[PDB]
């Protein structure tokens, strides 16, 4: 993992699932086609989006119902850093270097 | 009219709106009732201070007032005896409300999206599915989400369900979170009568909680105590509630109705008699009434004789919620209410949802025929998630973007659902040691330091050690010897049923009572501690069942499936009243593992033979069992002596095997001192289906004199052979079937070969020819055993329309004429 | 604390009397519990004026509400939601009580002698009565004797008893007067269940009223719905109630109850439910629990979970008055303000009359075993009689001389019922003409003016009236034609079920809806008017049900009881929930002739079918009413053809025989193009048990080339003629066994014989081998008829635990596995 | 009837039935040994005496528990005349010289 992030799920219903994160847009959603497919009733079609620019790695809400947290928090739009948790819809994620 | 006026007249204002507010709170979405929406206080008091301790102006008191019972919550609480009660639901109703935040307005939304698109789904990809149809009652889906996530926010371990058709696959996908290439699988269906598990996550907490629906029939209400016994098993094995270290009941019922089922199903009342019993209490169980106004073309008037179809929850001083089903922020506060009440007082709440039946009941119904001015008011009714969309817009509560978002999300699901189905389709020994005997008989004298055994009980007492011992051991002590030495083994043993501690005969004192405190005594759970002091795992839940058949059975049934490890047995007071519980028979104990694959290994105690005690005191019904009965079923059994019904319950408990088992049982036969067993025959022998008369297998008796072989099952065999051994009648056998279900044809065959010189074959029985075994015996014997039992003949009382005579006279004849016939 | 205050905490504590003052009121005779028995007011405030409108002393407003509420009646009221009911209840109880006249002191204490004389000599001459001991519940028979006195005053006509057994020979002769001698004519038995009609006179009245007890089994409660049915039909004869010209309501039931049963029992809840509904209700029943606080050997608290055994009548808002049963005068006083409040409201009212049982629960039981602390209690209690006696001599109400009048008058009845019992040890056509059928449909277009019709109704109206001058009158039309021309004949006709009046598989359309007013017509009601204006004296009750079986079926057998010249009819939604009312059918409907001389007509209504709906909308359990039947208990049926349905149920109302009748109704085959009838088949025909090919009968079939018979009943026969049509197949003959009991013996052998070349006979069905005719036909018919029935095979589905398989394609392979094994 | 008088039951099981009245006493009562039997519970095994001394007919009672009524009123001793109702226990007579 030269430059790259994985993202853990740690609560839903594929606990244990590993999403790599090396591309410079990475689409999570309930979407089929998602590069990261978060299936739930909970997350939307286009849900959120993991963007790698330059050396920071950022999560982006694309217009979801439920919204996107960055440790227990909302938000539009958050730099990621080690260890940090990512929730879209029920699902959590752990975000790491 | 001075202050004193005034002040009294508030008083008792606030009175009326606690008791009556509910009468006028705006909690039908339809309308439907033009006519629906203290007064000697006027304009001139708004601004008048009265005392409530603060002094509060009336305007203020009428705004509480009103938005606490007024609105879209009709409150019903003030029948509730205990005052705590009252005070808890008082405080947390009339007080300031925090409104929910963004977050949980969208979480909401998000619920209505995923419900209306499977309704959506559903009515247009499959054409019969009108009548399970949840259009007009989406709002139940965020309310049951609200109950399973308060239930998490408790840390409670699980919740199960119970309810009808309607919605069924919606609950399913959105609660109990299914996917579609499970649901979707086939082409109503069984899938509406299913079992199902999983997991549900909480989206602002940090919990999980089980979430699980029951099967049912169709038979509206019947899984009601099905799902009290099924959570009450749970528990103890959870060791939660009642029976266990806890007062959590972490296992919580969550029963859904119809309006018009919940108040004609005399069930219903059965199994809300049974939520404070200590055998059957489950902690509190929450309802969801689905209220539509309507049961297929009948109107509430036709259907119930009171106000609101939840009523008949006053029998047990339920708190009742009627709330607008348009209204699904107050519908999930409602749920959320419903579950704090629960946790707190463990009593069952109520919750009226009023909402609506878009469609017709089923395919080819236009429901304008029968009911015109309900359908032309629904007509004209939007949706549950556009109106709640446009509700959060106006309140600004959302920005037109979010509701955006909102439509987007909603087509997504819509989308989702429709092509993935379319993607689917397009791809062990019974015998003890004597060391057991001994030790259940010891039991029975091991009492408590100081413990005041009743003189009638003390005999009984010593009689049991003496029998351990010595033998010719009785048939209430040989079901306790099976009982007890499975609990010794580390089973839970679970016996109810009606005066079933002391026993209807006064035979089994499974409980005893101290004659000057009242004080308890179970001599079987000294069974669950080793020698050594440690615990062999095992239990004995033994209890007097309500005077109740439907809902005691249904219970137990439940309960056998909750824990297929348990011994659960109910006992009849007399196999005569079990007809009551014919809906439970027939819908779950005879036919579930075939219509669902759910087994049960439920035990039945039918007290049963004719006493001349009238019809209602001498049949179980053998003959509606036996018809009932199908290969690998039930087992149905009427065993003739202690020993044999010994190692047919530990047969039962031990096999690995989950089937109902029904036992015949005795009265008179309990104190028939030829109905004895030998302690030889519990240590060194197994269950026989098929039994000999003991001159044949242990005697001097010449099998090859014998011309006449009489076969027959029960106590009639002792009066058959005290004749026979009177008249020394050596020329005729009388051969006993134990096991009447699956009938033992190889047994039979080889028992029967043992006769070489047999002319002429009987079929002895005390019921009349169209009652007993003889019905399906007279036509299946011949068939299965055409070399043994072609020619067989009946000897029984005539064909009657009543188990027996009325008359004892009558009885006594009839019964000298089957020996007489026997032996003519 | 001021005058502000003091005055708020008096109406705070008068609230609390009215709502909770029965918590304390001393109703328990035994006194079994300890801790039995506002406060901002003190001593101070005793002789402080409130305003109550008028200014009331503290002292005076307590001395009133602990009178009314805290004495010996507990009352429960505030529950009810109509204010006027609440008022009505409050003035009453609040008001100064009229002590009785030394009269009526002397005529209760004259009802307790009489009571406990009985109740002496029967516990004293015969052995096996301490289960039916009236004993320490005495005071039931003046309380029984007020309620009917009240309906005396009232000028009502009969008051109708249900009763379980305890006291019932007590009540037969002290309630209804009937003589020792034909009490005591033999030697539980019969006499306790059998019913019984006598003629009570007021004693200090003018009136008379009529007085019975109906029939009932040992099923506790099962009688509740059965009672109701009867009064009912009572009501509709005398032209009082509902269907009647006055609101008096003048037939009261009286329903006695024990405190276990009232709360176990589903039925209970079930029967309350119709007591305000416009096709059940009887102006509201009288209930009286016998509340002994104990039920066999199980305590209150293992039968409840509620305060109160009453508690499930807070379902329809009923007031309720627990009363001493040591006070016979508040028992009294109670049972005449219960019949006035259900006078003036038409609604249920219950007294629990809280007592105790003075014996063990039966011979042989010593209930300190399991009640030590409840029979100790007892031990130490006196008599009622001697109470009482001892009451009135401390108030001064009697002298010395007059108490012993009354032990004089005690003694004297004691040697009256010993020496008498003593004495008496030492010694038509069915057929209708053209113009019946097209008036039935002309009826169906003959509309009230400016009614408007729904569309899809209007050619169901149409088709009526083509139908009955054209022909082709299908199943539906058929069921009109002979309910229309029994009315027009003159007879009442009561039709009822779940949806009844249009009917579930929308074929009925008894009621039609106005599309713009929801105003009803029922145009067989026009059949009640002969055409020159005068009435037929026939009516059409039409209703639809509540969502209940057993009390719905309880309610139309004691209907057909109250009145043998109505034809009553019940319609199961699907025969599947008849199971339901299991108890009903096993108890009454199938058995009361044979063990009461109890008759009684009614019509139960089972769609049934194999058409692959699954397990619960298939099979009404044919099996199980054929295992039922014994000669001339019940006629079952099940008509192939809308004729024969016609001429069955014409025969069943017209034949003078009351005995009931089982049908089995279609579902897929009332629209079946080929199941209908000719005119001819109406005016020219009978009701045929047997029926044989029209191209045999009518056509240019030879029987004589057949060689394989198929016997069968129900819709098969269409598809198995159909194959037969289609393969072109005269070797094979289908013949229907129309009437399945009593099996048709000689028109069988006169159809069979016409067939001289049959090599084979084979019984053809849809349902499992377990299952429909088969277990029975396949016994009986090789018996009956050996030579034509020896050698029968069965054509079925196989045997199964289920009444079919849960998948439409598994039912679709069976069928067409039957067609060809049939043609095979 | 020279000099007699006749008791006819108005109310009653028995209604109907006539007693002659011509003895110097005539008991009246739930007794079956009583010259009048009143067979009702309400009855007590002796309540009443009819007698006739001289020309007057007097109704006495001697000691029921619900006692004896003249025209609707009780009594312990009343001269009866032609066409008053006597009230023992539920019965209704009709005195007739
Ligand atoms: C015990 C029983 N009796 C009859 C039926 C037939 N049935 C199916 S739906 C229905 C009406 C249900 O009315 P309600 O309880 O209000 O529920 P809804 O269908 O309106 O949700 C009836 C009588 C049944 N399934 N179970
Ligand atoms: C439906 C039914 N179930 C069971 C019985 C058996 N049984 C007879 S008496 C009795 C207890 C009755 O208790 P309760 O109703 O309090 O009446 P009590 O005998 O005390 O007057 C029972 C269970 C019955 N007769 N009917
Ligand atoms: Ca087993
Ligand atoms: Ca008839
Ligand atoms: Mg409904
Ligand atoms: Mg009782």
């Amino acid at each position: 993992p030269s430059g790259s992030a994985l993202l853990v799920v740690k609560r839903g219903p594929n606990a244990g699932s590993r999403f790599l994160l090396d591309q410079p847009t990475t689409s999570a959603g309930r979407h089929p086609d998602s590069d990261i497919f978060l299936d739930d009733v909970t997350v939307s079609r286009r849900h959120a989006e993991f963007r790698l620019e330059g050396g920071e790695f950022q999560v982006v809400d694309v217009g979801s119902l439920n919204g996107t947290y960055v440790n227990r928090e909302p938000v539009d739009s958050a730099v990621l850093a080690n260890g940090d948790e990512v929730q879209i819809g029920k699902f959590r994620l752990v975000f790491l270097t | 009219d001075s202050i004193e006026d005034k002040n009294a007249r508030v008083i008792e204002l606030i009175a009326a709106y606690r008791n009556r507010g509910h009468l006028m709170a705006d909690i039908d979405p339809l309308r439907l009732d033009n006519t629906r929406f203290s007064h000697g206080l006027t304009l001139w008091d708004l601004d008048r201070e009265f005392k409530v301790v603060q002094r509060k102006k009336l305007r203020d008191i009428l705004s509480v007032l009103r938005d606490a019972y007024c609105r879209h919550v009709g409150v019903e609480y003030t029948h509730i005896l205990e005052p705590e009660q009252q005070r808890w639901i008082q405080e947390r109703v009339e007080t300031k409300h925090d409104k929910p935040t963004v977050a949980e307005q969208k979480y909401i939304l998000s619920k209505l999206n995923a419900a209306e698109a499977f309704e959506t789904f559903l009515q247009t990809k499959y054409v019969g599915q009108k009548r399970f149809s949840l259009e007009g009652a989406e709002t139940v889906i965020p309310m049951m989400d609200a109950v399973i996530d308060q239930c998490a926010e408790h840390g409670l371990d699980e919740v199960v369900i119970a309810m009808p058709h309607r919605g069924r696959l919606n609950v399913l996908a959105n609660i109990v979170g299914k996917p579609y290439s499970q649901i979707f699988s086939e082409f109503g269906d069984v899938k509406y009568h299913l079992g199902a598990t999983g997991t549900y996550i909480q989206m602002f907490g940090d919990n999980d909680i089980e979430v699980s629906l029951t099967a049912n029939p169709s038979h509206l209400e019947a899984v009601d105590p099905v799902l009290e016994g099924l959570v009450r098993a749970k528990q103890d094995l959870l060791d939660t509630g009642e029976e266990g270290s806890d007062n959590r009941f972490s296992v919580v019922p969550l029963m859904l109705h119809g309006d018009a089922a919940f108040a004609g199903q005399g069930v219903v009342a059965e199994t809300l008699n049974l939520a404070l019993l200590r055998g059957y209490r489950t902690g509190g169980t929450i309802h969801i009434v689905v209220n539509n106004q309507i049961g297929f073309t009948t109107a509430p008037t036709d259907s119930r004789s009171s106000e609101y179809c939840t009523d008949v929850a006053k029998m047990i001083g339920a708190p009742i919620f009627h709330v607008n089903g348009d209204d699904p922020e107050a519908c999930a506060w409602v749920a959320r209410l419903a579950v704090d009440f629960r946790q707190a007082f463990k009593k069952d709440v109520v919750i009226d949802m009023l909402c609506y039946r878009r469609r017709g009941h089923n395919e080819g119904d236009d429901p304008s025929m029968t009911q015109p001015y309900m359908y032309d008011v629904i007509d004209t009714k939007r949706g549950s998630r556009k109106a709640y969309t446009e509700a959060l817009i106006g309140r600004g509560d959302i920005s037109m973007k979010e509701a955006e978002d909102a439509l987007r999300d909603y087509q997504g699901q819509l989308e989702r659902v429709f092509n993935e189905v379319r993607e689917l389709e397009k791809h062990l020994a019974t015998a003890v040691d004597k060391a057991m005997l001994q030790r259940i008989g010891d039991a029975h004298l091991a009492l408590p330091e100081g413990f005041t055994v009743h003189p009638r009980v003390r005999p009984v007492l010593e009689k049991r050690r003496e029998m351990a011992y010595e033998g010719r051991i009785d048939w209430a002590f040989a079901e306790l010897l099976a009982l007890g030495s499975l609990i010794a083994e580390g089973k839970l043993v679970r016996l109810s049923g009606q005066d079933t501690q002391r026993g209807t005969f006064t035979q089994r004192h499974a409980v005893i009572v101290d004659r000057k405190t009242g004080e308890e005594f179970t001599p079987l759970q000294l069974l669950a501690t080793n020698p050594d002091g440690t615990p062999t795992g095992g239990k004995f839940l033994v209890y007097n069942s309500a005077l109740s058949e439907f809902a005691a059975v249904g219970f137990e049934y439940g309960y056998s499936v909750g824990n297929p490890d348990a011994m659960v047995l109910w006992e009849a007071q007399f196999g005569d009243f079990v007809n009551g519980a014919q809906s439970i028979i027939d819908e779950f104990i005879s036919s579930g593992e075939a219509k669902w694959g759910q087994l049960s290994d439920v035990v039945l105690l039918l007290p049963h033979g004719h006493e001349g005690q009238g019809p209602d005191h001498t049949s179980g019904r053998i003959e509606r069992f036996l018809q009932l009965w199908a290969e690998g079923s039930m087992t149905i059994a009427m065993p003739s002596t202690p020993a044999n019904y010994f190692h047919l319950l530990r047969r039962h408990g031990k096999d690995g095997i989950q089937r109902p088992l029904i036992v015949f049982t005795p009265k008179s036969m309990l104190r028939n001192k030829a109905a004895v067993s030998d302690i030889r025959d519990f240590t060194e022998s197994k269950f026989r289906s098929v039994l000999e008369e003991p001159m044949y297998t242990d005697g001097e008796g010449d099998r090859n004199k014998v011309t006449r072989l009489l076969l027959t099952s029960g106590k009639i065999y002792y009066e058959l052979a005290a004749r026979k051994a009177k008249e020394n009648r050596e020329d005729v056998a009388i051969v006993r079937i134990e096991q009447l279900a699956p009938l033992p044809r190889r047994r039979l065959a080889e028992t029967l070969d043992r006769y070489p010189n047999v002319k002429e074959k009987f079929w002895v029985q005390e019921e009349p020819a169209n009652q007993g075994a003889w019905p399906s015996f007279g036509l299946t014997l011949p068939e299965i055993l055409p070399d043994h039992f072609t020619g067989l003949k009946r000897i029984s009382r005539r064909a009657m329309s009543a188990p027996s005579s009325g008359s004892s006279k009558v009885h006594a004849v009839e019964q000298q004429e089957i020996l007489d016939t026997a032996f003519g």
